[PDB]
């Protein structure tokens, strides 16, 4: 049963948190200086691997928390809820920054991860659904793409307008739930055990472990659902305001399994869109998206 | 003309606590990135404007001293120069105002 | 089509006359929003009179009456008029300023003469095209 | 602040994108 | 009327490694040339003051004074310590509840150095394990651990008014050796505000 | 005159036991003498009730009434002492639990009139009371759905008891 996999998957996620917490003895104070343009030069003494950038935002004002989606730690993008590691220089990133390219990637990746969660639970337990990977496509493409391999039983089934709406309802429920994006750095050995069943995920885990000298891999968890991430993700699911599953395109060479690439569009609350604009964007997001 | 009877506090409380009479909240408040202070969407920031407006008075004070007399408005264009900046050929035939301060970053 | 200001229609002209003279001397004046809008139309029309030419007798009469200080008359024909010869309009820029904290909370606005040598006002800047929403629209533009 | 804010269609539309939007609306109407 | 004088007549210099350390007692025997004449002056008014037995009397006052803090026995603590010492001990403890206990002393207390119209200050060397836990007005714990012993070595200076007939030995000040480890940090996290500038000024 | 609001800030709770949740901070601040009407000040107090510290400050900054500026100054003083003396870690983690205004001692004078009449002149003063609870403002009330309303009516019908019978 799928619940069994989530239960054991959730536990290993919890055990890793305990090991990291046990790894750090006592509370270590790290001096972090605010390099952000606003309120520059403020220095916070923080507990190592215990506090997060959100705590610093709480320290200053609520405006920081609402408008801060990411943090620049020593010039590196850090999640708002990622525990701090050392004394550093911290700056807050907003949706309206001059260069939202780093922010765009995190929003792009987070949307793909959320879509993957919908697919696995959307289908009945009778059918077998295996997620292959989340292809990285530019924002210019007009839609975020997620690839999934279905069971032979679903070879002849194509989503209808109502079925696509059902996926958005699941996505909308997740946004309504407002589940924070948990972040863990896990070794390949543990990650392989967590996702041993899905061979496609296994190779993706191997690639990330291969690139870096260690076996540490980036894992993100939304509630029970867990997935690997190419980079930082959105702090919470409530950020998205508009969500739509534009269309699904079936890859022709899909004999061993039916591989479908799902097209979707989402917009954050900070960036609302007019009714006509969204309709055209959704229409432009129903076209097959190639990777370039 | 006086009321036939005293108005009860309970009746009075309802009138003054009616939503129509209560103070309404505003949702158009915005933040100023430049000064880091609050502003309205249709209203410019004032903390930075204070620098520009008060800077203008300093420039105006220099202009007033240079003219030295009433009804002495030049019939030629005027330009402002700060320390470290030298007049160019294009500046020829234009009133020049000299400021001891260095060229402000915001001013271009 | 005309605001009621001052103690009478003639006072409005005198009040408008004083405001117009002050703007020319300084090129940037702060006043109540209602009054600033009323004087904006006159300022633009005056520049057209300046563009007409100094030798124009009507312009000289208009310039003399509206500008109390006569040193400004050479400036209009030799500074203001030459500057805007290329431009066909929109000589004056009016912007909203936070209301006065003088216990009356009057609506405040700043009216300035364009092309001036004064420090640039903190004008609003539209969103950059690098924003996620703008980038998506750019993609639609490229496809079309 | 997690509170409602006022927005309009032209709030976040750039000059280049704004011109494109006007052309698109005319095309849709036609 | 002043029964105490702020500061120490001559500051004794602790040697690094004294915690590891007869021996040091003989160093006093060697150094009584500097201190015995002072010891005689205390002895002249008292004649029972001995460096060997003073720490036992001194230790009780130090421990007793700490106990008063938990009960806020200001009157009792007033007698134990000098006027200079009292305000420092309790001023920052206002509207706070502290649980303090004394674990067995790691090493015996020993007189280290003494000096002296006439005010006599006696330096005492004390290493002891203690437990400290301070809570907020709401009772929330803000500093220290309830039942964790902390080993601290410090030098404690007691003072007495020799001239006054009722003069007695009261804790005056503590000498902190540089080699001693830093105190435990506060549980809460603090924020350092940035520089303040006028509207005209720009960040630097 | 009574100044029991300040005494509420001097209350010291017993040390919390290990098996007890971390007590949220409560701060009582007031300005006893303001040359302002309590009734007019009450309108400001009523609107700000239950709002966050930051949200209230933003509204006050754009408020036209004189009392609002005073309220913001009072709020800032309470926040400063809260961190300094009430061990508040986060400045933003504050909300307006309570806000009300009270009458203050006034001054009496005779109001002369140009036509030989006279009146009783009063210089009004008022007190302003606010209690701040550490933490975000509580979530707003959600209107009851039709399902909720129907269930209560059915439950009421079942709860009906026979009256005046054996
Ligand atoms: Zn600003």
């Amino acid at each position: 049963s799928p619940t069994e996999l989530t239960e054991m998957r959730n536990d290993l996620f919890n055990r890793e948190k305990s090991r990291q917490l046990s790894l750090t003895p006592r509370t270590e104070k790290i001096e972090v200086k605010h390099v952000g343009k606003t309120d520059p030069g403020t220095v916070f003494v923080m507990n190592k691997n215990i506090s997060t950038p959100y705590s610093c935002a709480m320290h200053l004002s609520e405006w920081y928390c609402s408008k801060s989606i990411l943090a620049l730690v020593d010039g590196q993008p850090w999640d708002m809820y990622k525990p701090l590691t050392k004394s550093c220089e911290i700056k807050f990133l907003t949706f309206k920054d001059p260069d939202p390219k780093e922010v765009n990637k995190a929003y792009w990746r987070s949307c793909a991860m959320m879509l993957g969660c919908v697919i696995e639970r959307a289908f009945k337990d009778d059918y077998v659904v295996s997620l292959v990977r989340a292809p990285e496509v530019p924002v210019i493409a007009g839609a975020f793409c997620y690839d999934v391999t279905l069971d032979k039983r679903l070879d002849e089934w194509m989503p209808t307008k109502e079925n696509l709406r059902s996926f958005t309802k699941d996505a909308h429920a997740l946004i309504y739930r407002d589940l924070p994006f948990e972040t863990l750095d896990v070794d390949a050995r543990v990650a392989l055990e967590i996702f041993q069943h899905n061979k496609y995920k296994v190779d993706f885990i191997e690639e990330k472990a291969s690139q870096n000298p260690e076996r540490i891999v980036k894992l993100h968890r939304i509630g029970d659902f867990i997935d690997v991430s190419e980079g930082p993700l959105i702090p919470r699911t409530s950020v998205c305001f508009q969500y739509e599953v534009s269309a699904v395109h079936n890859l022709n060479p899909s004999q061993p399994n039916l591989i479908r690439r799902f097209q979707g569009l989402s917009l954050p609350t900070h960036l609302r869109a007019q009714f006509t604009i969204w309709d055209k964007l959704v229409e432009r997001s129903r076209k097959m998206v190639t990777e370039d | 003309a006086a009321p036939k009877n005293r108005r009860t506090i309970e009746v009075n409380r309802c009138r003054r606590r009616n939503p129509q009479k209560l103070i309404k909240i505003k949702n158009n408040i915005d933040i100023c990135p430049e000064c880091g202070h609050l502003k309205q969407k249709h209203v410019l920031c004032g903390y930075c404007y204070e620098k520009v407006r008060q800077e203008t008075t300093k420039i105006r004070q220099q202009i007033g001293a240079q003219e030295g007399g009433p009804f002495r408005a030049p019939s030629v264009e005027t330009m402002v120069l700060y320390t470290g900046e030298k007049p160019s050929e294009k500046d020829q035939g234009k009133r020049i105002v000299e400021r001891n301060i260095k060229r402000p970053s915001w001013f271009t | 089509v005309y605001r009621r200001l001052g103690l009478g229609p003639e006072s409005r002209i005198h009040l408008l006359r004083n405001l117009l003279t002050g703007l020319v001397r300084h090129e940037r004046i702060e006043a109540t929003w209602a009054r600033a809008d009323e004087m904006r139309g006159y300022a633009e029309k005056l520049i057209d009179y300046g563009k007409l030419g100094d030798t124009n007798e009507r312009a000289m009469r208009m310039a003399d009456f509206w500008l109390t200080e006569k040193d400004l008359i050479p400036k209009l024909f030799k500074v203001l008029a030459p500057r805007f010869q290329g431009q066909n309009g929109n000589y004056t820029r009016m912007l909203q300023i936070p209301n006065r904290k003088e216990q009356d909370r009057a609506k405040m606005a700043v009216i300035e003469y364009k092309g001036n040598y004064l420090p640039p006002l903190p004008l609003p800047h539209r969103d950059s095209n690098l924003t996620l929403l703008n980038q998506l629209l750019l993609g639609l533009q490229q496809d079309l | 602040l997690h509170s409602k804010s006022s927005t309009w269609w032209d709030e976040h539309l750039s000059e280049e994108n704004l011109s494109f939007v006007k052309q698109l609306v005319s095309d849709e109407n036609k | 009327h002043l029964a105490c004088t702020a500061g120490i007549f001559d500051p004794y210099v602790p040697p690094e490694g004294d915690a590891r350390m007869l021996t040091q007692r003989t160093e006093r025997l060697r150094k009584n040339a500097a201190s015995q004449l002072a010891i005689r002056k205390i002895r002249e008014f008292d004649a029972n003051f001995k460096t060997k037995d003073f720490p036992e009397k001194a230790k009780d006052i130090f421990i007793e004074a700490h106990l008063c803090l938990n009960n806020s026995d200001h009157d009792r603590l007033h007698t134990l310590v000098t006027e200079h010492c009292f305000p420092d001990m309790v001023w920052d403890l206002k509207y706070k509840t502290v649980r303090w206990g004394f674990v067995e002393s790691l090493e015996p207390a020993q007189v280290v150095h003494v000096r002296c119209n006439m005010y006599g200050q006696v330096t005492v060397r004390l290493h002891t394990r203690q437990t400290l836990a301070i809570y907020d007005r709401f009772g929330r714990l803000m500093y220290g651990q309830e039942d964790v012993p902390k080993d601290v070595l410090e030098y404690v200076v007691f003072e007495r008014h020799l001239m006054n007939p009722y003069g007695s030995w009261r804790m005056h000040a503590k000498i902190v050796p540089a080699w001693a480890p830093p105190k435990q940090p506060i549980l809460k996290t603090l924020m350092i505000p940035g520089p303040q500038l006028k509207p005209w000024e720009e960040y630097e | 005159i009574s100044r029991k609001w300040e005494k509420k800030n001097k209350i010291v709770y017993p040390p919390q036991l290990p098996g007890e949740p971390r007590r949220p901070a409560e701060i009582y601040h007031c300005r006893r003498q303001i040359k302002y009407s309590k009734d007019k000040m009450w309108y400001l107090a009523k609107m700000i009730r239950g709002m966050s510290i930051d949200q209230a400050l933003a509204q006050l900054e754009f408020n036209d009434k004189k009392g609002a500026q005073i309220i913001k100054e009072v709020l800032l003083e309470a926040q400063d002492m809260a961190v300094r003396d009430h061990n508040v870690e986060f400045r933003s983690n504050l909300h307006i639990a309570e806000s009300t205004s009270g009458r203050g001692q006034c001054l009496k004078r005779i109001r002369y009139h140009g036509r030989g009449r006279f009146g009783i002149m009063e210089k009004v003063y008022c007190h302003y009371f606010v209690k701040l609870v550490e933490g975000p403002p509580p979530p707003p009330e959600v209107p009851k759905t039709a399902v909720d309303h129907a269930k209560d009516y059915i439950q009421q019908l079942r709860s009906r008891t026979i009256i005046h019978t054996l």
